[PDB]
């Protein structure tokens, strides 16, 4: 039940969505950058906290922040 | 006694260094400016930005515990 | 042990153990209520620090008491 | 603040806070952060440039 | 969907879904191919994808997504669908959920989890103490 | 036994005092209400404090260990 | 049929210093400038990783053939150095005159800071550092009697190093073979089996028959080294060889007439150790080399190369297939011909195992003369080869994981043994983990139980000879069978292969050379401890190699790479999940296992084998029978071995062994410094470096290369390196000081 | 209490003990042969060293104790070596700082830092022999201390 939050400094490069291994992020239309797209996290229930997106973010300070909160079966990555 | 007292000084200063650094850099740092947003004790921020192991202030305390044991020893 | 090996080797090891327990006859009836998992990152640091601290204190306590006793007794 | 204009950063969380950087380009599409600034130093992610806003930068001389 | 769809020729392995998947969520991946390619199963091994329709079951969403990533990279296969099956039997469409890849901007998607301004404007933990509010919350 | 007892407890107590101070900075400190305060100023020049503590610890370590090993050699 | 032909490219790479001034030229990322201090570490970390530089197998093969030549040249320079030290700064002639009284030494310390005290009174006129490398014994066994031969050998070694330098440069800038070359595994194996090993052993056997045998025979007969005829005289004047060995009167005729039995004067099978020097009979050693040479030569004609006759490794591999292994060994031939990492893993595991076997066989059956009587040399050689073997084994596991992460192919590994193993890797690792738990409990728990019993005064409830007994009946039985082998299963053998199995004791110079090593309850427990530690370390390495590509925690570990820090603080934590980290942990476990193994050898040898013998046969060991009742408890291992035997390394100050004591302390420091890098993370060091950088900025003295903390993986590597260095150095100084001060 | 080593019996006892330790090993060798000359040189050095240290102060153990309180009578013990160390290390630090300041003016300072420019490096190394004077005038001109540097959140 980790909380993924996107901030206004996002440049819409999609690297976070491309580097996310759980289909937790996506691209939605936006008007805050020339790319016309912004990162979104509508499936945070599947997030595990690997922070691959945080590592793939190019902004100075990560425009996508993953906060580790409630722990569930999906977040613990348990195949058993 | 002079030499061991200087060693005692080395230990006291290094322990207070780790602890003072943990307390002052508990709210933020150039590596993680939003440390205050993650609480006092959290594992890390992932391998991004070169790596952030033991970034939290709790780890500073955990690193200073070894030095306190050494100094008091 | 806990101060050197970090979580990830133990997580996979526990997964292997989980497979072994749920794939062996006459022992499948017994099912864990809580899914086995490796000690957390911070939990590992605290457990290792507690072990190290307990050992440091107990070792020097035994040494000092035994030495001061046998030497003057 | 225009093409290649030295500007000092004001963002606190920025890795290049209180540092001077050059302006690569300035947006004109009415975006939230339209000033792209490049620096000689690199941050922990190996990236040297980033976008900022007018209120987050101060022109130098 | 199409639970009778043919499955890739795999010889078992001990890394597949366990009993937990039976009483809990079990993901499935259904993709179509034109050549009997050999792909590394996410559970450890090598399998041959049947020419035509391929359907397999996994115990994690990440495993299915990783398999899809390799099917899209090692091979030019983009028509991969990942579903979720519950113990009750109701299927759920998970990937791509809209017929378009997540990194490809598409209309109709609503922004979720957005915070105004940069992270430097987050309130201090002391200002939201003893309340059900977080720093990232504006 | 008593000297070692109280000294080890003292080490644990001071390390805990520093840990709680760090917790105070993260959870019970709001810079908005502490403007140009002695505590706020401590956080303002934290880098200087850490750098000087590091220098003192390094100087003491280099010199004390150098003298001990020189005498040993 | 494939032609085993040589094809090379001329002037493929130009010889110039242009690329020397551009560090990181071999890497695309490292050639763009540092920008941070991490680039300096990455430059050396990826310097020898030729597979990461280019994606062509031909280039990697050439970069390996060369650099192999460079390492061969480095080895030849080191050998030349050893020979020159023996010829110029060693008491080799004096040692030859009195091998038992003179202590070997080939190092002379300069008088500068009081270090001149390290020049121990080793005897023979000169005073220096006592060498425990066995160079003196080896040279004596080779027939060296004068220092002129040592000088000539050193010069020859230097020349060979120069040749290995020229060959390395020539095979990379003048004639680089194509990938077709290096893939001829049949030809390479045939030549290495019949030419590098077969012909090598044959030539060494010839040298021993014509040089070692006569010279050593005269030396053991009371003849002075200066009065012995030169080696060439034994070849030119056949009368001398005939007098020393009548078999030479018949000449080579008996060999060609199959009357090999006429060579009973030079080709003997006595079986035991020489009672004059304590080592193996040189005649048995020469006969052994001859047999191993003939066997290797015959084995070198198995594979098919450029002719119809021979065998195809691929055909043999594919032929082996069974019901429990679908495709058997199909696809393995292509694996070992297209990936140097796989070959390196197999070769490293075998080379390490060979080194360990060498250590055991060398101590049990001292091959060189006066080697057994020189306990310092025996301890150092067993411990040295044991350590090099363990390191090579861990490296074998690491390279297996590397191949699995980078060079693995699902198509090649389809339904074969490798694929079938990866399929059930969970059964392998869980069952092996269960074995490890059982071994640890039944091995260390026995020791813990004995500690608890002895502390409670309940000695009658211990696992010892007096109390509950655990006798290695199987090992004791094998020893008895070996003791009786020279007369019921080895008809032509005149004595047991090793006196450690039984027979009688051998004494040379009032010192025990080799006596039966009786096994008891203590040996039972220690051997089980060895098995337990070996099982845990192999479990760690096997786990890292089997899950190197993927696991239930990280479904795509292969894409992340073989050497990556972690996947982040997700899924509960994925730290040290990569295979590289498994090798990192395996290093500590291998160190623990090897440390316990060398500890057992040292203590057992000093308490039941090494010692002195008084007239009439009375035997007195260094530690009289204390291992029987002291090696069964951890307290005994800490009191009778770590504390009692350390007195020599701590009291060495003020004498020639002071250096060891110093190294004993330094090692500790290093071992304690490693903890810094093992119990800490780079986030904290990065923040500390930020504060230090601010201090530098305040004085306009900041460096252009942004200072950064050590990478997570680099930090782990530094920690393990320091840990192993400190531990091995501490046990090295302790072993050397203890064995030199006494015995 | 501390007394001059020349008047302390412990110092002479230690000297005699060391001479005896060397002579014991020297007796085994022969007058004119390898070694035995090596031990005689050591004995002479021991005599010279003790005669040199006799001026120092030592207690009951006979080991020379160094007074660092700053007394002029003991300036040679710590004051003089302390000043000479500070001069050498100040020279090292000042030349390094000047080289860094010059490299920062190049096109790619990183390359200069990796591949040192021996000409300019030696130019700044040879100079600086008056670093105490160069430290000043740099401070007075304001070219030594900085004004604004990198600082994280909560300055
Ligand atoms: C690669 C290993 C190696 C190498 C390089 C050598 C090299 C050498 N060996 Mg040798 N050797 C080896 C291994 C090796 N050996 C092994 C494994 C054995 C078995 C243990 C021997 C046993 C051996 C013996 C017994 C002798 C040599 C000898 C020699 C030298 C001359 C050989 C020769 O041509 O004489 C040829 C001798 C002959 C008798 C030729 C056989 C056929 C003749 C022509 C018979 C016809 C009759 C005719 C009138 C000659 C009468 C001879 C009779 C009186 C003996 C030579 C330098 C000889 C030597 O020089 O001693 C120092 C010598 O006698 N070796
Ligand atoms: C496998 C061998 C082994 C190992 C791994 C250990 C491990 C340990 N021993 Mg131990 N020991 C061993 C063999 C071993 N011992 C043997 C064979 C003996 C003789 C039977 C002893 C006798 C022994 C005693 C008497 C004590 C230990 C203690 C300890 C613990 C120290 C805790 C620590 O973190 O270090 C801390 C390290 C130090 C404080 C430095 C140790 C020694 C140096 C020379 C002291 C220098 C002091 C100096 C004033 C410091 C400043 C110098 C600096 C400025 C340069 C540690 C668990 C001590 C303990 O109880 O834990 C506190 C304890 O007092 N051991
Ligand atoms: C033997 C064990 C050991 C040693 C020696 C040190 C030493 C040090 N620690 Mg430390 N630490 C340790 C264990 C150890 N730690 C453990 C187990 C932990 C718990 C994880 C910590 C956690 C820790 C933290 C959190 C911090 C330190 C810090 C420091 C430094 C303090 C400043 C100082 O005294 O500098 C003086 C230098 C020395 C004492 C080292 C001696 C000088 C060397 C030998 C000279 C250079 C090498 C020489 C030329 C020989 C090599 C030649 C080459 C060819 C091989 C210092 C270098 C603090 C720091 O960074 O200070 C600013 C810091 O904050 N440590
Ligand atoms: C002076 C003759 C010479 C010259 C001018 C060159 C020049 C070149 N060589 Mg080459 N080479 C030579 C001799 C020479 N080589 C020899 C004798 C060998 C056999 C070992 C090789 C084998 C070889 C290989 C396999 C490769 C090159 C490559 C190259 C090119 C780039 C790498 C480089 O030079 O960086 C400079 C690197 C060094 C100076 C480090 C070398 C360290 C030496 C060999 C051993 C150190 C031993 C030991 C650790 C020392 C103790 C230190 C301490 C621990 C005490 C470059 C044009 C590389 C290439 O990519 O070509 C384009 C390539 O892969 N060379
Ligand atoms: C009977 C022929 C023969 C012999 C004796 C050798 C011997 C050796 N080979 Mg080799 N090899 C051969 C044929 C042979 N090879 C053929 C036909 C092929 C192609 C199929 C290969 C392909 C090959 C590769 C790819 C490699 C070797 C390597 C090695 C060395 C292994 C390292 C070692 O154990 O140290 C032992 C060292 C010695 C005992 C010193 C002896 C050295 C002398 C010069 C004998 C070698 C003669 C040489 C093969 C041919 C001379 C050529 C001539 C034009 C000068 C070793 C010296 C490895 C190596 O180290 O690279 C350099 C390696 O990478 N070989
Ligand atoms: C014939 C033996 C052999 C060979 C040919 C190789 C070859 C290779 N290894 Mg391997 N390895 C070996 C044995 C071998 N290894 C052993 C025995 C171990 C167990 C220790 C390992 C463990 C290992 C790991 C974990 C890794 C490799 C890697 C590699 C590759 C890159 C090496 C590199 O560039 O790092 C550069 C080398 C250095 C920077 C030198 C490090 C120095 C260490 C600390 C040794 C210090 C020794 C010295 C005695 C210390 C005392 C002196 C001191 C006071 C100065 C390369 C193909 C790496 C790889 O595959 O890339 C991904 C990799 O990660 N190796
Ligand atoms: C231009 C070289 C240079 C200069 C002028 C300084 C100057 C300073 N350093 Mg620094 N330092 C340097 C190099 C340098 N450092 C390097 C290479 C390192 C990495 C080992 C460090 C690591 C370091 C730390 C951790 C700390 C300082 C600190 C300080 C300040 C207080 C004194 C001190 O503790 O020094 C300490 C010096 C060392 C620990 C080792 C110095 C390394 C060598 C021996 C000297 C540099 C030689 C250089 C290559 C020469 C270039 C010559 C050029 C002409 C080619 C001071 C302003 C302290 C501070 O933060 O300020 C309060 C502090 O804690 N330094
Ligand atoms: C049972 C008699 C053997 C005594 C035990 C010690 C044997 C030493 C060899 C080790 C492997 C064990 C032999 C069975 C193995 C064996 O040879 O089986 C037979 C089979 C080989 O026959 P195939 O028909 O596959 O032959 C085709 C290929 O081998 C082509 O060469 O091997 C397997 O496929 C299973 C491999 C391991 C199966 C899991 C067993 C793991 C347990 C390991 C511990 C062994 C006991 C420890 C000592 C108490
Ligand atoms: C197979 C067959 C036969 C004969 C086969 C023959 C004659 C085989 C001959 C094999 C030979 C003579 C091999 C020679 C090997 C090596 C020699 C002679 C020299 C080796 C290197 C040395 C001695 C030096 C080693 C260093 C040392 C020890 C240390 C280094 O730091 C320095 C350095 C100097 C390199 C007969 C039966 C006769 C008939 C024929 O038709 C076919
Ligand atoms: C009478 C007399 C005298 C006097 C003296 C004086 C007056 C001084 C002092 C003193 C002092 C003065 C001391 C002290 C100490 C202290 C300490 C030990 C501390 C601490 C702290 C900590 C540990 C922490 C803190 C914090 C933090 C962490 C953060 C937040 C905030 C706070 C603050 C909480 C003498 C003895 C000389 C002599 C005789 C006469
Ligand atoms: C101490 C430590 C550090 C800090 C260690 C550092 C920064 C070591 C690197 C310092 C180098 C060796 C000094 C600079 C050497 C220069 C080349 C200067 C040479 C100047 C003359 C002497 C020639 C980490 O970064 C770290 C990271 C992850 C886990 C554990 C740790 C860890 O324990
Ligand atoms: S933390 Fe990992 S799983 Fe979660 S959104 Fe980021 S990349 Fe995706
Ligand atoms: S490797 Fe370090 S930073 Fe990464 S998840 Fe593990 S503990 Fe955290």
């Amino acid at each position: 039940a980790h909380t993924v939050k996107i901030y206004d400094n996002c440049i819409g490069c999609t690297q976070c969505v491309r580097a996310c291994p759980l289909d937790v992020l996506e691209m939605v239309p936006w008007d805050g950058c020339k790319a016309g797209q912004m990162a979104s996290a509508p499936r945070t229930e599947d997030c595990v906290g690997c922070k691959r997106c945080e590592t793939a973010c190019p902004t100075d300070f990560l425009s996508i922040r993953v906060y580790l909160g409630g722990e569930t079966t999906r977040s613990m990555g348990l195949a058993y | 006694d002079f030499l061991v007292h200087h060693a005692i000084a080395l230990g006291l200063h290094t322990t207070t260094l780790i602890l003072v650094k943990g307390a002052l850099d508990a709210r933020g740092s150039k590596l993680m400016p939003d440390k205050k947003d993650f609480g006092y004790s959290f594992p890390c921020d992932g391998p991004g930005r070169g790596g952030t192991c033991d970034i939290s202030a709790w780890d500073a305390f955990y690193l200073a515990m070894f030095w306190m044991l050494n100094t008091i020893g | 042990m806990f101060l050197i090996s970090w979580r990830g080797y133990w997580q996979e090891l526990i997964e292997t153990l989980a497979w072994a327990h749920e794939r062996t006859p006459l022992a499948n009836l017994i099912r864990w209520k809580d899914k086995p998992v490796a000690l957390s990152i911070v939990q590992a640091r605290l457990v290792g620090l507690v072990h190290f601290t307990v050992g440091y204190i107990l070792t020097y306590a035994a040494f000092v008491i035994a030495s001061t006793a046998g030497k003057f007794s | 603040i225009k093409k290649g204009s030295l500007v000092k950063i004001l963002r606190p969380e920025s890795f290049w806070y209180n540092e001077v950087g050059t302006v690569v380009n300035v947006e004109t599409s009415k975006v939230l952060y339209p000033v792209l600034v490049r620096f000689d130093k690199v941050n922990y992610s190996g990236l040297n440039s980033t976008n900022f806003s007018l209120d987050e930068l101060v022109e130098i001389k | 969907l199409n639970l009778k769809m043919p499955s890739p020729s795999f010889l078992g392995s001990t890394g597949g879904w366990l009993r937990c998947a039976e009483t809990e969520e079990k993901y499935a991946m259904t993709w179509s191919s034109d050549q009997q390619h050999i792909f590394e199963m996410p559970t450890g091994g090598a399998a041959v994808m049947n020419s035509g329709d391929n359907l397999l079951y996994l115990a994690r969403k990440e495993q299915a997504l990783a398999l899809a990533t390799q099917l899209r990279t090692q091979f030019k296969i983009q028509d991969y669908k990942i579903y979720r099956i519950f113990p009750s039997g109701e299927v759920q469409y998970l990937h791509p959920k809209d017929g378009v890849l997540p990194y490809q901007v598409n209309k109709g998607r609503e922004q979720v989890g957005r915070v105004k301004s940069t992270i430097g404007k987050n309130v201090n933990p002391a200002q939201v103490k003893f309340t059900s509010k977080a720093t990232y919350d504006r | 036994a008593l000297y070692t007892h109280h000294q080890y407890i003292a080490g644990l107590l001071i390390v805990g005092a520093f840990a709680h101070g760090a917790i105070f900075f993260i959870r019970d400190y709001d810079p908005e209400q502490n403007q140009d305060n002695v505590l706020a100023r401590m956080l303002a020049h934290k880098e200087a404090v850490i750098s000087h503590l590091s220098w003192v610890s390094l100087f003491l370590g280099f010199h004390t260990l150098g003298l001990y090993v020189h005498n040993d050699v | 049929e494939k032609q085993v032909k040589v094809v090379v490219d001329r002037d493929v790479v130009p010889t110039s210093f242009e690329k020397w001034a551009k560090p990181g030229h071999f890497s695309r990322s490292l050639a763009k400038g540092p920008k941070t201090t991490t680039w300096i570490w990455n430059l050396h970390a990826d310097a020898h990783d030729f597979d990461s530089h280019t994606s062509s197998l031909e280039e990697v093969s050439r970069k390996i053939f060369s650099a192999h030549f460079g390492q061969l040249a480095i080895i030849f320079i080191w050998l030349s150095g050893m020979y020159f030290h023996g010829a110029r700064f060693s008491n080799y002639v004096a040692w030859l005159s009195n091998p038992t009284g003179i202590k070997p030494s080939a190092q002379v310390v300069w008088p500068i800071v009081g270090q001149q005290i390290l020049n121990a009174d080793v005897g023979g006129g000169m005073q220096g550092i006592q060498i425990t490398s066995g160079l003196f014994q080896l040279w004596r066994a080779s027939g060296i009697v004068n220092e002129l031969q040592l000088y000539v050998t050193a010069l020859g070694g230097l020349g060979m190093a120069g040749l290995m330098i020229f060959a390395g440069w020539f095979h990379y800038h003048k004639a680089a073979p194509k990938l077709e070359w290096f893939q001829n595994v049949e030809s390479m194996l045939n030549h290495h089996l019949a030419g590098l090993l077969g012909l090598g052993s044959l030539s060494w056997a010839g040298h021993q028959i014509h040089v070692s045998l006569p010279i050593n025979k005269l030396l053991d007969a009371g003849v002075a080294p200066s009065s012995i005829p030169l080696p060439h005289e034994f070849i030119l004047n056949r009368n001398l060889m005939a007098e020393l060995y009548p078999s030479f009167q018949q000449g080579l005729v008996p060999f060609f007439t199959l009357n090999w039995k006429q060579y009973s004067d030079i080709l003997t099978f006595k079986g035991g150790l020489s009672p004059v020097t304590g080592g193996l009979w040189l005649t048995d050693v020469a006969h052994h080399h001859l047999a191993i040479a003939v066997l290797f030569l015959v084995a070198g004609h198995m594979y098919r190369t450029n002719w119809g006759i021979g065998h195809s490794i691929k055909q043999i591999l594919e032929a082996h297939k069974g019901p429990l292994t679908g495709e058997g060994h199909k696809g393995l031939y292509e694996i070992l011909t297209t990936s140097w990492h796989a070959n390196l893993a197999i070769n490293l595991a075998m080379l390490g195992s060979l080194s360990i076997i060498v250590a055991h066989h060398m101590y049990a059956m001292p091959p060189y003369p006066y080697l057994a009587t020189d306990y310092p040399t025996q301890l150092s050689l067993f411990t040295h080869h044991m350590w090099i073997g363990g390191f090579c084994i861990v490296g074998a596991g690491a390279h297996a994981a590397i191949y699995m992460v980078r060079d693995y192919s699902p198509t090649v590994n389809f339904n074969n043994v490798l694929d079938r193993m990866i399929r059930h890797r969970d059964a392998i690792i869980s069952h092996l983990n269960w074995v490890c738990i059982f071994l640890g409990m039944h091995s260390f728990g026995l020791y813990i139980h004995n500690d608890t019993m002895r502390a409670l005064g309940r000695a009658q409830d211990m696992f010892s000879d007096t109390a509950i007994q655990l006798q290695p009946v199987f090992a004791q039985w094998i020893q008895q069978i070996h003791t009786l082998a020279p007369g019921n299963t080895a008809v032509n053998a005149l004595a047991t292969a090793s006196y450690a199995f039984g027979a009688d004791t051998v004494t040379v110079g009032s010192k025990i050379a080799m006596m039966p090593i009786k096994l008891g309850t203590a040996d039972f427990m220690v051997h089980h401890i060895h098995a337990f530690t070996i099982h845990v370390t192999t479990l760690i390495l096997l786990k890292g190699v089997l899950y190197a590509r993927n696991s239930r925690l990280i479904p795509d570990k292969a894409n992340l790479g073989f050497r990556f820090p972690c996947d982040g603080p997700g899924r509960g934590g994925t730290c040290q999940v990569s295979a590289w980290d498994h090798v990192f942990l395996g290093l500590f476990w291998m160190y623990n296992a090897l440390s316990i193994v060398i500890f057992h050898f040292s203590w057992k040898m000093q308490s039941d084998v090494w010692g002195t013998v008084t007239s009439n046969g009375a035997i007195s060991h260094i530690t009289g029978g204390n291992f029987a009742q002291s090696a069964i408890t951890i307290n005994g291992w800490l009191r009778d071995f770590l504390w009692a035997q350390a007195s020599q390394v701590i009291q060495s100050y003020g004498s020639s062994l002071s250096a060891y004591g110093l190294m004993f302390l330094g090692a500790h420091f290093v071992w304690a410094f490693s903890l810094m890098f093992l119990f800490s993370g780079r986030g904290y060091w990065q923040e500390l470096i930020e504060s230090i950088v601010w201090a530098h900025n305040k004085l306009k003295v900041a460096p252009a290369i942004a200072p950064r903390a050590l990478s997570i993986t680099q930090g782990r590597a530094v920690g393990v390196a320091h840990y192993l260095l400190g531990g091995i150095a501490t046990t090295w100084a302790f072993f050397l000081a203890r064995i030199i001060a006494v015995g | 209490v501390l007394t001059p080593c020349q008047q302390s019996e412990a110092f002479h006892k230690r000297e005699i003990n060391e001479v005896r330790t060397l002579e014991n090993r020297q007796a085994n060798y022969e007058a004119n042969s390898p070694s035995y000359l090596a031990l005689q040189s050591q004995i002479d050095q021991v005599h010279k060293r003790f005669d040199k240290y006799g001026t120092l102060l030592c207690g009951q153990d006979g080991l020379p104790h160094l007074i660092t309180d700053g007394d002029w009578r003991h300036a040679r013990e710590f004051t003089i070596p302390a000043l000479l160390f500070l001069y050498i290390t100040g020279w090292i630090g000042w030349v390094g700082r000047s080289y860094l300041k010059y490299t920062k003016e190049t096109k790619n300072p990183t390359e200069q830092e990796i591949i040192l420019d021996v000409p300019m490096a030696l130019k700044y190394m040879l100079s600086g022999f008056l670093w105490p004077l160069s430290a000043w005038q740099e401070y007075r001109s304001g070219q030594l201390l900085a004004k604004e540097d990198e600082i994280t959140v909560s300055p």
